[PDB]
């Protein structure tokens, strides 16, 4: 995703409490990114006795 | 005994002591309306709550809410307080407050 967060020009990486990549720059466009999972969390059954 | 018994005029089911209780504990953050995506827009400034959502830990709603809770114990003022102490053995029976 894109966001708007302020860099400097020597920067290359943001890191959450996490420690793990969270922001990018393109190293050919100079533009700033944000990065985020896509998956989530599991499920439940219910059911009567078989 | 106008301070313990619910209020009707309040939109919720409760009484001015209860009221004055629930506003004196910080309670954590919950609700779980919708969660996917919040953090991407406005909370782009990152709260601890979704933070933690992202690497699997995750809590679960209680069974039973606070309306019903606030329902039993207006249960049980109103059968103390009409009955004396016979409703906990068998059926109610009513007695006038100065002979109890
Ligand atoms: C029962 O007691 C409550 C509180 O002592 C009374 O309610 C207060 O009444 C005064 C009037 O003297 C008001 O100024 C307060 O705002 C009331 N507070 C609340 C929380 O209601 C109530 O009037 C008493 N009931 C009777 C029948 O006298
Ligand atoms: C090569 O890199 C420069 C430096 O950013 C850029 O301006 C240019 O568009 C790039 N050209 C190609 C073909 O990738």
């Amino acid at each position: 995703t894109e966001s708007n967060k302020k860099f400097l020009p020597f920067q290359q990486f943001g890191r959450d409490i996490a420690d793990t990549t969270d922001a990018v720059r393109d190293p050919q466009t100079l533009e700033i990114l944000d990065i985020t999972p896509c998956s989530f969390g599991g499920v439940s059954v219910i059911t009567p006795g078989t | 005994f106008s301070q313990i018994l619910p209020d009707p005029s309040k939109p919720s089911k409760r009484s001015p002591i209860e009221d004055l209780l629930f506003n004196k504990v910080t309670l954590a953050d919950a609700g779980f309306i919708k969660q996917y995506g919040d953090c991407l827009g406005d909370i782009a400034a990152r709260d601890l709550i979704c933070a933690q959502k992202f690497k699997g830990l995750t809590v679960l709603p209680p069974l039973l809410t606070d309306e019903m809770i606030a329902q039993y114990t207006s249960a049980l003022l109103a059968g103390t307080i009409t009955s004396g102490w016979t409703f906990g053995a068998g059926p109610a029976l009513q007695i006038p407050f100065p002979m109890q």
